This record gives C-alpha cells, structure tokens and sequence, in this order.
C-alpha cells in the first residue's frame, strides 16, 4: 500500500525551470512530513529540502536555497518541487521521502541508502 | 509441607543475595555517568577524549570509559552498526549527554552533519538529553578558509552576509575570516538547536583540534551544568 | 549489477508469492470466530476467574 | 533494461492487490456486529516486579506460565517467579545495551541481545550453580531487536541487517538465512505449529517465512509506517502488528490482507510490543503514551486500558494460559496485571 | 476550659493540625502509591511528612493539654513537653535534610546520585530521627503540678540547648544553602540566553520563601524564649497573645512544610495528576 510515485526531470538548459512530482499512497500524507532529496553520479545523498505537515515550516537546502521550492497538496496528497534557474551540477536523481514518524519534526531518510519509504527516483540532467 | 518451606527459605535466601549483588551493581551504575558519542566517519569522533585512559571496543560498541575530578565517564561510541539510526537511538535516551562530532572541514558534508544533528535534536525520545556539540579539526577549518580555495558561500550563501557575534572568544593570533566562518558554523548549529529548542535539553558548542586534549575537562563542565540545570527545572529554578 | 540482482530476487519473490491459494476473507472471519467461541470459555481474560482458582488472588 | 524488471513487478503488484479486493467479499468489522461485545476490562496490578534498574527493553513468559524473563540497559536479564516475586537468576550480559529476551519453552536456555550483534545464549540448568554464558551466535550485521526458541537445539533471530536468522545451538552459525524485508527487523513471532514465523520490519510490511523452506511465501504491507511490535494469534492462521502511526493491523495467512485495523483519533502515540490472550477474542498492545490498550480482536475498540506506567512501554506478554499479563516500560518497574 | 482567649488558640490548633496531617497523610500517599517517586529527595521529602504527620497527630495534641493548664504529675507533664520538642527537632532537621539533599543535588550535581542513594537515605533519616528523640529528651534525663511547659521545661533548654544547638544551626545552614542555590540560579540564567529578569526574580522569590517560611515558622516561639531568658521581668505583658502567636506559628510550619516543598515539585504534581487522572 505504502507507495511513493514520482514524475518530471529529464533534459533540461542551465537557466531553465521544472517541476518534479510525487504522488504517495498508502497513508494519510497530511499526518507525514516530507522531504526532497538529491544524489548525484557517483556521489552519496544530498537533502535538498523539507516541508512539515501544514507547510507553515519549510527548509531548504543552502546549496540550492531559494532556485528550488517544496510545496505539498493535501487534498490529492501530492508533492512537488519546482526549481527555477537550474545549473549544470543540479544534475541527479532526485526522491521525495517521507518522515518514518508521523507527528514528529524528525526524520532520518537521507542518512541510509537502502531507506523504504522512496520512490523509483527522478533522473534530472542540466546540459546543452 | 517441609518439602516446600525448605525451597521457599532458599529461594528467599537466593533472592537476598541476588539483590544484594543488584545493590552493588547499581552502585557502581549510578556512580557512572553514560554518554553517547555520535558522528560522522571523516569526524575524529573516536579520539575526542585524547587522553583515553581506557578504550574498550565491545563486539560492536567503542566504549570509553574516564574518571575527571572523581566523577566516572562512560561515553559509548557505536561504529559498528548501519547507518539507519531511528531505531537503536533509542536506547540511548536515558544517557547523561551526546557528544556529536562533526568534521566542519568538509562543507559539502556539513550539510548532512547539520541534518544529523536537527534530527537528533527534534527526536522524540532524546527530546530531554542535551547535545555537546565538539567542532573538531578546528585547524582544518582554519586551513581552508586561509588557503582560499573553497568558498563557503557555495555550501552556506548566508556566510556572505553574516556578520560574527559579539560575545564570541577570538583567539590571540587568530586570522578575522577564520573566526568568522567557525562563528558562523557554531550559530547555524546553535539555531539548527533552538527551532525546536525549549528548557528541557540544551546545547554546549565547544571548538576543538584534532591534537587537543583538555576535552576531559570540557565534557566534565558539560555534564556539570547539563545534570545542574535538569535539577534546577526540576526544582523549578529555570 | 547491484540494482538489476535486487530486481531479480524481487521479482521472485513476488512469483514466490503469486502462486499463493487467497481464500475469501469470509472464510478466515468465520474461522476466527469459531476459534473465539471455542477457546472464550477457557480464557480467563474474557471470563471472570474466581479468585479462588487464579493463583494470583 | 531495469524498466521492464519494474514494470514486471508493478504488474505482478497489481494483479496481488486485484486477488486480495477480489477476495475481499466481507470485512471482519461488519462481519462482527452480532457477537455480544467484551465489554470493560479491569485489570489491576496484583504485583510489580521491582528490582530492575534500567529502562526495561524487552520480557517474554515461559511455557510454565510461572516464570519470566527481563532485560534492562544496565547489562542484567533477570528471570521473575509472577507467584511470589523471587529472583531467581540474574544474567550479567557483556554488553549493558540488551534490546530483546526470550524463555525456551522447556526453560533451559535464555536468548538476549542488543547492539553488539550477538545473539548471547546461557543455560539455566547448569550444574555449576552460577549460570553463564552458553553460546555466541554471531554473524549479523545489526542490531538484534528480537529473538524466540524454536527448540531447545534451533533457536529464531531478527537483527537490524534487513535480514533473519534460523541458528543451531550445537552449531554456532546461520542454519537458515532469510532477506525478504529491506529495513531493520524489529520483532517476529512463531507459531503452536512450530514452523510458520511472521517477522515486521521498518518497511511497514510484514513477511512470513517457513523454517524448512526458506524462502518468503507471503507478504503485508497494510501498515504505513515501521512495524514495531506482532504476535502470532493464537489459532496459528492470523496474526497481528503495530506501527509507529498509531495503528494495529491484524492480517490473515489465508486472506492475505487487512481485514481488522484497531486505531482513534485521540491514540497518536505509537506501538511497542503486542500480544494476544489464550483466546484471541482480545487483543493486548502497548503504546508509548504510558499506558496499554486491550481492544476488542473482533470489534476494535478500548475495551481495557493499562494506565499505570510511569515512561513508554516497551513489551507486554501474556501466559501460556492466559491467567495473567506482565508489562515491562521504561520505569524498570514490570507489572503484572491480571 | 474556655479562658479569655486561650479557646481561640485551641482552635486554631486544632484547625493547624488538622490541615496539617491532611496535607501531609496526602504526600506520604503519594509517595508510597506512585513507583517512580521511589527516589533519595523523594525519600526525605516524605520522611519530613512523616514527621510532619507525627507533630500534627503528637505534638499539637500534647502542646493543648499542657496549654490548658493541667495539674499532671511531673514526669507526666515532662513526658508530653518532650515529645513535643522531639517531634519539632525532627521536623526541624527532616528540613535541614531536604535542603542539603537540594544542595548537594544543584552544587554537585555529577557526584549527587553516587553520594545519595537508597541505602544511605534511609541510614541518614534513621541518624536523624535518633538525634531528635536524644535532643527532645534531653531534658527528660538530663535535666540541668501545674502543666504549662514553662514551669515543666526551662528557657535554659529551649534556648541554649534547643535554640542555639538544633534551630539558630540548621536555620543558617539552611540559608546558607538557599543563598548558593541563588547564586547557581543565577549564574546559570546569565547563560540560558532565550526576560532573564523574570526568571531570575522568579526564582528569587521561590528560594526566599522556602527559608523567609522557614524563618516566620521557628523564630518567634524561640525568639520569644530568648528574651525572657536573656531580659526577664519584662512581665511579658501580652503572655497570652505574644506566645499564643508564636506557638501557633510553629505548629503550623507543620502544614506549611509540605505545600511549599512537596506541593512545588515537578514529580509531585505530576504525581498528583495522574492520581487525580485514574480517579477522574
Ligand atoms: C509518623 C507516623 C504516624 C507515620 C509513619 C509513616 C511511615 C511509617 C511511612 C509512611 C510512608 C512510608 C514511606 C513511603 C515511601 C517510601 C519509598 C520506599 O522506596 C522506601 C520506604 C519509604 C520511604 C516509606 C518509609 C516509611 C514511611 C515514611
Ligand atoms: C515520632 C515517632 C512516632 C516516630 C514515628 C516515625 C516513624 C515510625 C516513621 C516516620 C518516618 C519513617 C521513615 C521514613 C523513611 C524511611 C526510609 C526508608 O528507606 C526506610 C524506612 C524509613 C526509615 C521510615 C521508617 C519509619 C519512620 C521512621
Ligand atoms: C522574613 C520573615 C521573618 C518575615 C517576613 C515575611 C515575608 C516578607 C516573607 C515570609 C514568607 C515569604 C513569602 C512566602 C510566599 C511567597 C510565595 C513565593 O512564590 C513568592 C515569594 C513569597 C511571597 C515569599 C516572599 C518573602 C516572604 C519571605
Ligand atoms: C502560617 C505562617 C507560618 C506562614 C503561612 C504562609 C503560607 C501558608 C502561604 C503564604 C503564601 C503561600 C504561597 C503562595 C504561592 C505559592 C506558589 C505555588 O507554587 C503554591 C505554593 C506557594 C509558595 C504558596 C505556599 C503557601 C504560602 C507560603
Ligand atoms: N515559651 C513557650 N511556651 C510554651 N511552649 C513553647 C515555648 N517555647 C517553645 N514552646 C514549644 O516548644 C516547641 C519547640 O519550639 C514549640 O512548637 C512550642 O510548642
């Protein structure tokens, strides 16, 4: 039951702009946080950045603060990341994980590999 | 009936030596004060305590034990283990502190050190320990930032704009950018601490090198005001 | 290499799986309900134990 | 090419979840309306079992219904007589972080273990008098979270490393390896058949495995977040878990779905640890919000509530015959309610 | 039996201990039921309710009959006076002993579980009731009709001997602990950078009251001695309103040890609500 589809990425131009989707299933979204994480060829993860239940607190990521924004819809349980001017290091294969806890501001998605709650992973290449 | 008061009286008497060795056990227990040490790899988590006056390595635990001013220290480094550490965490909840070690050298892994560290500090159950936060490898910090080559403003832009703090402690000799930059390291610690701090764990920055070895001493104060403080609230004085 | 042996011992879990007899689940509630009103007499959980008879009182 | 392995999988996935709606003619919820409810269950605390020091990790009784086992984080796994409250052997483990215990069902050995990643065995027959240590069954790669006696010479084991074990005490090494889930284990459960065992891990799925095959013949994955606590029921067909969302789920091994699942929405603290009566008609688990909650196997509601725990429960266990429950917490003091 | 005014004193007595064994029957509850409360502060906290209970159920009673102004035989007039001191000396240094447990506990904060445990929590009390039976009745022995306490114990004892050996000592050592309780408050707020003032004031306030009650509670009946002792003939012209008061205070100290200490911790009122939780 526990899903977490994910959509978007491929080819883009450095300067360009996205919007990568992520559609979980299988519990009630509004109840996890969520967080958007990136790793590229060869190198480990990456968090990229993290939004609560409600939204009201967000984090980014320092490296990519401010080109990127989370938002999450609760009434389709839905998460989305759109970055805007990207460059060509933004390339990888990004993840939308879920906190392993609900009603709780702490989550250890990034720190393992083999993590559950993830989806397939979204390739994403800056480039000409 | 004596086929049975006979094992009730040894039982009695087995129970009254097991709780007298429970008694001797729990006192050398409460005596000793447990600590976690956590951090990353690349971090010399394993040699804060330099002075090391013993190092015990259990089948999967680098516990080290001290002894600072007739006061016995337990703080146990687990190594051996997956990197998932939202499960066996927990059983560190009752400890004295946590010492995370955090090699701040490495900018592009400072970001997953300030991860850890919000997510240890937003767990649930270690919600009432507080954190001894060690910045080693101090010297490296200073190296790169005088060596020039890495910016921090690629990994953390906010340095750009951030001004260091007036009740700092600038060392005699020591370059204006190299304070600035562990300055600014130790406040985005310190507020990665306080989003969801409140009186019942605290944080205790402390700048340390690799070839230091006063962090007896350091962690000694630590546990001090730490234990001094929880008894305060305790007693409704904070 | 890595992700393509994952993918295969996955898969064969899942035909591991597939071959699996999936009774309806009104079978299963009547056998639990059964094993209930079998074993709820014996229970002393669901009837009152004298304390006479539970050791415990 | 890994695309066709996937889409392989998601249809083998779908075509599951189109068998288990399709089997899914009635619900046990609806099915359930004609049986007289339990009603209010009160259990009081007819002793404590005082002495322990430390926050009290794990416990399971023994087929004596007499005799129980406790393990705290200060290194000692003392065995409790419920009847008088005696120490009768206090096992001074090697490494004070002990994460789980077990009672074989003939009360000659006792299994325990922790973040070392051995499985730490010690004979209570010995002829010495003093016990200690019996065997080291070492080789996983995590932390061991829960362990049960198969038999006095085959013994089960779940360990952190994404994987399960089946050891031979003669021999000291993995007669049988299982690597089904893909997060840590946290706790399993065998059945009177003796060879069926259902083990949950942080995938919020459950897996069974038998101990002659080997190989993972049914999986569950109704929960949404890890599973930390499941119990065989006692019939051997069902069996239920608990999460970290607050949820029990109780799954058949005939239905191969969710059919009972035990939540309010006032319970946000998680689950611990379960475990059923010697009936199953109610369901015992324990809640990290200081207290347990007995609901009703067949109604799914509050029928019990164990409020007296002084920190977070950490196993809950019920006899052999069901005349008493022992509830271990965090307070180093287990109760024994009945 | 009902003088000019001293019915208003046996009543107020009588309403002190009430309160008093009240109160403190509560905390000795609390502590015994709740598990977790099993603890060393715990452990003095409700010995000091134990002799808090022990004064309201002995000592308020014996203190009335001797007020009353009976014509006992000696030893029987002394017997009761002597209970009575040794049941103040006990509640007396039941506080002394929560205050050094506090000391020891906010000074020495890593050395506190390794020095206070169990074990010597109750070998601690048992020294300290021993020494307020051998103080009480100090005089019952060692001695250096009418029952009305002045006549049956001298202002000699209750001054050189009660005051200044078992009351003055322990009042400044209690002070002395408050005051450096204070001082680590105080250093320790000037580093919780979050008003500092409030907390800081807060904190002050509590700390005076635990010794300004201490203070209110036992200086005036010895106060009162020490200045017939010291300046006698003074005729002592409101007899039976000055050591009406005095007394009255010191016997409600009684009833007001517990709410200002066992009533003001965290771990009671926890207590607290979850025994008013289960009986709802
Ligand atoms: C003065 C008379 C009338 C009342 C006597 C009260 C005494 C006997 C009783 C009442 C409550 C009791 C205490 C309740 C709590 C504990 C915690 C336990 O872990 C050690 C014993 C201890 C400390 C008990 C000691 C004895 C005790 C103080
Ligand atoms: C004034 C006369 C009646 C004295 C009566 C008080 C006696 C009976 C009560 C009051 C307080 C009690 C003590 C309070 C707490 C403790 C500590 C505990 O670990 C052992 C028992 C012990 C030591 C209790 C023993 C009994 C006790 C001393
Ligand atoms: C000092 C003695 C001899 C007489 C003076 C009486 C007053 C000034 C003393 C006696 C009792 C004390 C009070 C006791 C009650 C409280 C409640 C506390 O939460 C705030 C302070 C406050 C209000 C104290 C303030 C100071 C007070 C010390
Ligand atoms: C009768 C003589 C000896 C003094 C009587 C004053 C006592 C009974 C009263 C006066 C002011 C009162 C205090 C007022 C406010 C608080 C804060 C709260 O946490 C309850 C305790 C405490 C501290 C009260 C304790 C009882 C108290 C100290
Ligand atoms: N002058 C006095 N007259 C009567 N009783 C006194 C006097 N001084 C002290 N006491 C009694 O002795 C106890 C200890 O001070 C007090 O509680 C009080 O009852």
């Amino acid at each position: 039951q526990v899903q977490l589809q994910e959509s978007g990425g491929g080819l883009v131009q450095p300067g360009g702009s996205l919007r990568l989707s992520c559609a979980a299933s299988g519990f009630t979204f509004s109840n996890y946080k969520m967080n958007w994480v990136r790793q590229a060829p060869g190198k480990g993860l990456e968090w990229v950045s993290d939004i609560s239940q409600s939204g009201a607190s967000i984090s980014y990521t320092g490296s990519v603060k401010g080109r990127f924004t989370i938002s999450r819809d609760n009434a389709k349980n839905t998460l989305y990341l759109q970055m805007n001017s990207l460059k060509p290091e933004d390339t990888a294969v990004y993840y939308c994980a879920r906190c392993p806890a609900p009603f709780t501001r702490d989550c250890f998605d990034v720190t393992s590999t083999t993590y559950a709650y993830r989806g397939q992973g979204t390739q994403v290449t800056v480039s000409s | 009936t004596e086929d049975q008061r006979n094992e009730e009286k040894a039982q009695r008497e087995a129970n009254k030596m097991i709780e007298k060795q429970l008694q001797k056990d729990k006192q050398v227990y409460r005596a000793t004060h447990r600590l976690l040490l956590l951090g990353a790899d690349n971090s010399g988590k394993s040699t804060i305590v330099k002075q090391m006056r013993i190092y015990h390595v259990n089948s999967g635990i680098f516990e080290t034990k001290f002894q600072v001013d007739k006061v016995n220290f337990h703080m146990f480094d687990v190594g051996a283990q997956r990197d998932e550490r939202r499960k066996w965490i927990q059983c560190f909840n009752d400890v004295t502190a946590i010492i995370f070690v955090v090699d701040s050298s490495d900018y592009n892994r400072l970001q997953e050190a300030l991860n850890d560290f919000k997510s240890i500090w937003n767990n649930r159950w270690l919600r009432t320990i507080s954190v001894i936060l060690f910045l080693n490898k101090q010297d490296l910090l200073a190296e790169k930032v005088l060596a020039g080559k890495s910016k921090i403003e690629d990994y953390f832009p906010e340095f750009a704009r951030y001004t260091t703090p007036e009740d700092a402690t600038p060392e005699p000799g020591e370059d204006p950018r190299v304070t600035r930059a562990k300055y600014f390291i130790r406040d985005e610690f310190l507020r990665i601490s306080t989003a969801s701090g409140d009186g019942r764990h605290y944080c205790y920055p402390h700048f340390t090198c690799s070839v230091d070895t006063e962090n007896a001493r350091r962690i000694f104060n630590d546990c001090r005001d730490i234990i001094q403080r929880m008894h305060l609230r305790q007693y409704e004085l904070l | 290499t890595a992700s393509i042996a994952q993918a295969r011992k996955l898969v064969e879990q899942l035909k591991m799986e597939a071959n699996i007899d999936r009774i309806k689940v009104s079978k299963a509630a009547a056998d639990l309900m059964a094993y209930c009103e079998a074993h709820a007499k014996e229970d002393p959980l669901l009837t009152p134990v004298p304390a006479s008879e539970n050791p415990f009182r | 090419e890994l695309d066709q392995l996937r889409q392989e999988a998601e249809q083998l996935k779908n075509q599951i979840r189109d068998a288990r709606k399709a089997c899914a003619d009635a619900t046990l919820s609806q099915i359930t309306n004609n049986i007289d409810p339990v009603g209010r269950i009160q259990m009081r605390t007819r002793r404590t079992l005082r002495g322990h020091l430390a926050k009290i990790y794990a416990m399971h009784w023994g087929t004596d219904s007499r005799l129980l086992v406790s393990a705290s984080q200060d290194g000692k796994l003392i065995i409790w007589d419920s009847y008088t409250t005696n120490k009768v052997h206090a096992i001074p483990l090697r490494s004070s972080w002990v994460m789980t215990c077990a009672y074989a069902p003939s009360g000659n050995y006792v299994a325990c273990g922790g973040l070392d990643n051995i499985c730490s065995i010690y004979n209570l027959k010995t002829r010495e008098g003093n016990v200690r240590v019996s065997r080291e069954l070492a080789g996983h790669t995590g932390y061991l979270s829960c362990c049960r006696f198969l038999d006095d010479n085959q013994i089960v084991t779940s360990s952190g490393d994404t994987t399960c074990a089946l050891w031979d005490i003669e021999t000291g090494q993995q007669t049988t390896t299982f690597t089904g889930h893909t997060g840590d284990v946290m706790s399993l459960s065998l059945a009177p058949d003796t060879r069926l065992f259902v083990s949950g891990a942080c995938d919020a799925s459950a897996k069974l495995w038998d101990v002659r095959e080997g190989m993972c013949r049914q999986t569950f994955t109704g929960h949404e977040s890890d599973i930390n606590a499941i119990c065989f029921f006692p019939n051997g067909n069902a069996f239920a878990t608990g999460s970290d969302d607050a949820t029990c789920r109780l799954f058949d091994l005939r239905a191969d779905q969710e059919l009972m699942t035990y939540s309010h929405d006032n319970i946000i603290c998680g689950i611990t640890s379960v475990s059923f009566s010697k009936s199953g008609r109610l369901l015992l688990a324990g809640y990290d919000d200081f207290n347990c909650n007995v609901w009703d196997a067949l109604k799914a509601d509050r029928a019990g509530v164990l409020a007296g725990h002084d920190n977070r429960v950490s196993c809950l266990g019920v006899t052999d015959d069901g005349m008493a429950v022992a509830t271990g917490s965090w307070d180093s003091f287990l109760k024994i309610w009945n | 039996l009902l003088e000019t005014q001293d019915a208003l004193y046996v009543a107020l007595e009588l309403v002190i201990a009430a309160l008093s064994v009240a109160g403190n029957v509560l905390v000795c509850a609390a502590v015994g039921t709740a598990n977790t409360l099993q603890t060393p502060t715990n452990y003095f906290l409700v010995s000091l309710a134990a002799a808090d209970v022990a004064v309201g159920l002995f000592a308020i009673p014996f203190a009335i009959t001797i007020s009353l102004g009976f014509c006992t035989d000696f030893y029987g007039c002394l017997f009761l006076a002597c209970f009575v001191l040794v049941l103040t000396q006990s509640s007396i240094f039941s506080l002394l002993a929560v205050a050094v447990d506090r000391y020891l506990a906010i000074c020495v904060p890593l050395r506190y579980k390794s020095l206070v445990t169990g074990t010597r929590a109750r070998g601690v009390i048992a020294v300290l009731w021993v020494l307020a039976f051998g103080i009480g009745l100090t005089p019952f022995l060692g001695w250096n009709v009418k029952c009305l306490f002045e006549n049956v114990v001298p202002m000699s004892y209750m001054v050189y001997f009660n005051f200044f050996g078992c009351v003055l000592p322990p009042l400044l050592i209690m002070l002395v602990i408050y005051i450096k309780i204070f001082l680590v408050a105080c250093r320790q707020l000037q580093r919780t950078e979050l008003t500092t003032l409030q907390r800081e004031i807060h904190a002050a306030k509590s700390l005076a009251m635990i010794v300004g009650i201490f203070a209110l509670c036992w200086l005036p009946v010895h106060a009162v001695n020490c200045v017939t002792l010291f300046q006698p003939a003074q005729g002592k012209n409101k007899p039976k309103w000055a050591m009406n008061m005095a007394i009255l205070l010191s016997h409600a100290n009684s009833v007001v040890n517990p709410i200002v200490y066992a009533y003001r911790n965290r771990d009671f009122r926890y207590t607290f609500h979850k025994i008013i939780s289960r009986y709802l």
